[PDB]
RNA sequence: UAGAAAGCGACGCGGCUUUUUGAUUCUUCGAUGUCGGCUCUUCCUAGCAUGGCCAUGCAGCCGUGGCGAAGUGUUGGAUUGUUCACCCACUAACAGGGAACGUGAGCUGGGUUUAGACCGUCGUGAGACAGGUUAGUUUUAUCCUACUGUCCAAACAGUUGAAGGGAGUGUGGAUUAGUACGAAAGGAAACCCACACGUGACCUCUGGUGCAGCGGGUGUGCGGAAGUGCAACUGCCAUGCUACGUCUCCUCAAGCAUAGCUGGAAGCCUCUAAGCUAGAAAUGAGUCCUGACUCUGGAAGACGGCCGGGAAGACGACCCGUAGUUAA
RNA sequence: CCUCGUCAUUUAAAUGGUGACGCGCAUGAAUGGAAUGACGAGAUUCCCACUGUCCCUACAUGUAGACUAGCGAACCCAUUU
RNA sequence: GAGCCUCUAGUGGAUGUUUUACACAUGUAAGGGAAUUCGGCAAAAUGGAUGCGUAACUUCGGGAGAAGUAUUGGUUCAAUUG
RNA sequence: CCUUGUUGCUGUGAAGGCUGGCGAAAGCCAGCUGGAGGCGGCAAGCCGUAUUGAUCUGCAAAUCAUUGGCGUAAGCAGGGUA
């Protein structure tokens, strides 16, 4: 028989089966495509997120039709988050050619001299190593075979990346030791030209502001926040039952008729929940910045930098570059991120506007903070 | 910038914190927090908590006009 | 859309605050047209879905039943506007507000107000979408 | 209002369906748990709303009859054990059905249908009554298979993409405009902005919670005070978790119904017989999640345990550190 | 029985409750008839107070449960699923 | 000779681990207040003593603690049970 | 049927009695004394309404928790006898 009442679906199967990732750190898997008509560029870029604040902007958006002749400007407040992105360091590259079985890669060079940080991923236990990693492969140099291997990547390729790691010496929270590891996309120009312009920067350091600026829209790629092993109300959202029921309320009651005599793919069931891959589309960059120069607005005349009294909880004080982007964001506290290029321009209103700041809070994030700077606690304070 | 004074703890407010609770006298006022709200609702004289800048005024702790 | 008995001809923008007020509410009018107390029977505007009860904030217009005032307005249906709230709302310029009792006002299908008089503290936001209130009320907040 | 055929369609005639109730007794009486509701998923179309079109007794507004289409929706209540019925309120709309009359080792136990008892009618009586009334025990998964996650098959670092999944839907305001259209009364048609429901995340703010921390009192113990047990009560509140909080959601290609272009059959004509153009919330891709077989690289040592932590966790697994901005 | 009888009151809305009416399928006088008080873990309808019953769920405590040492069964079973 | 706390006299073991989900005994909750369900089932609310004030009906005994309201700790005094 | 055991704390305040007032009488009204009842709230006990709670390979071939009914009496009980 039909059911009595209509009602939608509980949770999305889009994202089914809902299993672990399987490592923490995202590999920007999509590129926005090409153009020879441009010079040649990177797309993306590695962070860690540091923590939220909030700020307040100015606005004057308002319907194009609406018949007032004022032109109205009004205060709104907004929840950012602030990302660390120290510069990358380029040590290699990889061409690709185009199969009826997609992208292979055909070979990859490397930099003469590589670091300590980078060296220390290729191996598993950080202080048990005899350390012959690449020792003898500098003599590549001296035969030419770097001037043949270069040739074979300019005859035969269809795409091009270079491979830059993360000065993780420079984040002491982080208590890590090994640099991450990531292949990025050049777009723009002829292979040979692309080929000449990674040939230069090997072993060089790209700031973050070689690829972002302020006010464009970017896409971010991370993983979420673990949850371990949960029940059905809370993994697909399911009603709780009747309160007087024996054998429990948090459950779906009904899992089946009787044909076909198997349970189907659809129906809610308990399990892993949390710490999986998602990507968050245009989000908007707000400021970029430096952790130890300070700014001011033009109506917040005091002069201080982006870290609040105390830090921020588990991390302490930023150093390095900073991004200030709207809303939320994938993980917890120092996890890192994937940065990428917008895969398409947005038609929305609401995307391309203009933002003009005002007040950025610097408060404690422990317990109620009430002192902007340690300048007014003293002053509240006697002495 | 300030959201404004306190009535009750006589304390500054910082932008984008506290309410207001307004009354069918037709009176608005701005709280710091619950805890100095649910003070007056239950009729604690200010003067006697002694942390707040009422009270500390009231003493001569802290000079005031 | 105009429907049913007791149409409304004259809507409005909604905003986006928390909905305190639902069916089963039983709230003070706050005008002089002679009814005092009002129970809340459906909002307008409300498409639904199960098992929840439909729910309003300020600036909706409810259909209610007049549960005390003089003797020819009792047991009638009536159309009336939500002024003021209990339960906490947000502007979007970050500030919170909070009033110490709730109450609505009586209008006809066409906007007009019942009364000539309102008691007590009234909203900014709904003075911007109801012009006429602004006229009345005791104080703007 | 003329007029068979805009819409209807008497008197007769041919079909389809299994969602109603019959008809029959093939399977089960060393047992297949029986009505309704709650919860949750999927399918059908004979299309109620939402999108594209054709006819009109289509001026406009509101409608009525038909065509391709099943993507997304179809609610809150009062009396009643009800399915059903009938009213009130909202709505874009509140269509109709199937899955052992879906779903009891998922719940509930109001109805029906054991043993107590009352009433009416029938019986000389014991007793009867698809007549009415009240009280009346809901057991067991630790096996196999399915389903949901977890490890291994697959050294380490960087990747590839076969195949499987799939997501945004609708309402209102302003402007066009008191305009076209109509004797008048009335009265339409993009872009932009606000919202609701659904989806995925996040704690800066505001609610909630009080395990760590600081305070207060009642009865009675340790000779007094101070420090405190037990019975438990009570005000505030870090970190964390959470919603009543905050952010989130479009673009190509091939083409349905239709309306057209060129054009014969058939010197004329004609959307079709070849060929071409515009075409839907529908279909197939991309952006989104999962990740088969592969591909490129470094080096005579590599890797696992043991020891200590967490941003990760049922256990494994994952992320990390071990003579250092290491721990206490 | 017909039957969710008709009219009034209680609700926004009454197959319910109370008040009336009566050719009552098939009421009725110790097979006992009718109207009250005090008293029922008896059956039924409404109002005030009160609330996680519900909208719509969230957080926290103790005890089991997961993993580990010692000890150690049963129902059921043509079985290749 | 209630519950709660102490004196005399008497008493105790399947080991380690901070330990997900679903349970079983319990706490607390914004705004709303029976909309839930066959049905307020379960829970919450009221609670001792002192005073003021108490309706219909009734077999005149009762109803009656009707209902409805106010007070209550520590200290230092008067006055002698108020 | 014969012989025995087992009533603690509190509320209400019948019959009878003493004073004072009112009345021509008969007998009416106050305050106090007295302590009746298969009479009220509880304790020890005896019982078995609800949660259709826990348990259902049980602690148990009828048990446990909270919640309930009576408790100055057609109440509960040992032994001997029919
Ligand atoms: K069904
Ligand atoms: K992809
Ligand atoms: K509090
Ligand atoms: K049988
Ligand atoms: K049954
Ligand atoms: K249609
Ligand atoms: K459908
Ligand atoms: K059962
Ligand atoms: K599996
Ligand atoms: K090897
Ligand atoms: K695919
Ligand atoms: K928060
Ligand atoms: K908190
Ligand atoms: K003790
Ligand atoms: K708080
Ligand atoms: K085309
Ligand atoms: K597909
Ligand atoms: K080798
Ligand atoms: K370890
Ligand atoms: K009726
Ligand atoms: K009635
Ligand atoms: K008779
Ligand atoms: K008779
Ligand atoms: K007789
Ligand atoms: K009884
Ligand atoms: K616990
Ligand atoms: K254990
Ligand atoms: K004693
Ligand atoms: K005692
Ligand atoms: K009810
Ligand atoms: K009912
Ligand atoms: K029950
Ligand atoms: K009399
Ligand atoms: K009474
Ligand atoms: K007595
Ligand atoms: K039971
Ligand atoms: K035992
Ligand atoms: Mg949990
Ligand atoms: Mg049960
Ligand atoms: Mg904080
Ligand atoms: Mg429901
Ligand atoms: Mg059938
Ligand atoms: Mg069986
Ligand atoms: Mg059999
Ligand atoms: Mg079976
Ligand atoms: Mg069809
Ligand atoms: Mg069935
Ligand atoms: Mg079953
Ligand atoms: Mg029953
Ligand atoms: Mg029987
Ligand atoms: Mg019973
Ligand atoms: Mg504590
Ligand atoms: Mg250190
Ligand atoms: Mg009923
Ligand atoms: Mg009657
Ligand atoms: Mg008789
Ligand atoms: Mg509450
Ligand atoms: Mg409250
Ligand atoms: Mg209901
Ligand atoms: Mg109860
Ligand atoms: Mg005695
Ligand atoms: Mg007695
Ligand atoms: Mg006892
Ligand atoms: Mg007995
Ligand atoms: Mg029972």
């Amino acid at each position: 028989s039909c059911r009595n009442y209509s009602a939608p679906r509980h949770g999305s199967l889009a994202y089914c089966p809902k299993k672990r990732a399987k490592t923490t750190k995202p590999a920007i898997k999509s590129f926005p495509k090409d153009d020879a008509s441009k010079p040649v560029h990177l797309t993306g870029y590695l962070a860690y997120k540091v923590g939220m604040t909030h700020v307040v902007r100015l606005s004057t958006r308002r319907s194009k039709t609406e018949r007032v002749l004022k032109e109205t400007q009004k205060e709104v407040l907004d929840a950012v988050t602030i990302l660390e992105v120290p510069a990358m360091r380029i040590f290699g590259m990889v061409g690709y050619k185009s199969t009826v079985n997609g992208l292979k890669a055909i070979k990859t060079v490397y930099a003469e001299h590589l670091d300590e940080q980078v060296l220390a991923r290729l191996r598993k236990r950080n202080s048990r190593s005899s350390k012959l990693m690449f020792k003898l492969y500098p003599q590549k140099y001296e035969n030419g075979d770097i001037k043949r291997d270069y040739e074979l990547l300019k005859r035969e390729s269809d795409v091009v990346r270079v491979l830059a790691h993360t000065q993780v010496s420079k984040i002491p929270s982080l208590n890590l030791k090994k640099a991450h590891i990531l292949e990025i996309q050049l777009n723009g120009g002829t292979i040979e030209e692309k080929i000449e312009w990674a040939i230069e920067r090997l072993e060089k350091e790209i700031p973050v502001s070689e690829v972002f600026s302020q006010q464009d829209l970017i896409d971010v790629i991370g993983v979420t926040k673990g949850k371990g092993k949960e029940g059905t109300t809370k993994r697909f959202g399911t009603t709780i039952l009747q309160h007087k029921s024996r054998k429990g309320k948090r459950k779906v009651a009904c899992i089946g008729a009787w044909h076909p005599a198997n349970v189907r793919r659809t129906v809610a069931r308990a399990g892993q929940l949390g710490f999986h891959r998602r990507t968050a589309q245009n989000k908007k960059i707000y400021m970029m910045g430096n952790g130890k120069t300070p700014f001011s607005t033009e109506y917040d005349l005091t002069s201080k930098t982006i870290n609040p009294m105390g830090g921020f909880l588990r991390y302490g004080n930023v150093k390095s570059d900073f991004i200030m982007v709207k809303g939320g964001i994938q993980g917890p506290s120092k996890r890192v991120l994937a940065l990428r290029k917008a895969f398409a321009p947005s038609n929305l209103g609401k995307d391309n506007e203009e933002i003009v700041l005002k007040f950025v809070d610097a408060s404690s994030k422990k317990g109620y903070g009430r002192f902007q700077t340690t300048e007014e606690k003293k002053a509240y304070f006697g002495i | 910038f300030y959201e404004g004074t306190c009535v009750y703890s006589g304390y500054p407010v910082p932008r984008g914190k506290g309410t207001y609770f307004v009354s069918l006298d037709d009176k608005s006022s701005l709280f710091f927090s619950s805890k100095y709200k649910n003070f007056s609702d239950k009729k604690i004289k200010a003067k006697r908590v002694k942390q707040t800048l009422m009270s500390k005024q009231f003493c001569g702790k802290v000079e005031s006009v | 859309p105009g429907k049913g008995k007791q149409p409304l001809d004259a809507i409005k923008n909604r905003y986006g605050f928390t909905r305190g007020i639902q069916v089963g509410t039983v709230l003070a009018c706050a005008d002089n047209s002679g009814a005092k107390m009002l129970k809340t029977i459906g909002v307008k505007g409300v498409s639904g879905r199960l098992n929840r009860l439909p729910a309003a904030g300020p600036g909706d217009v409810i259909v209610a039943s007049v549960v005390k005032g003089r003797s020819d307005m009792r047991k009638k249906i009536v159309l009336a506007v939500i002024i003021r709230q209990k339960q906490m709302i947000r502007r979007k310029d970050g500030v919170r507000l909070q009033f110490e009792e709730s109450a609505a006002v009586i209008i006809s299908n066409k906007g007009d107000l019942k009364g000539t008089q309102i008691s007590g503290p009234v909203l900014r936001e709904v003075c911007d979408i109801w012009p006429k209130i602004s006229s009345q009320a005791g104080s703007i907040y």
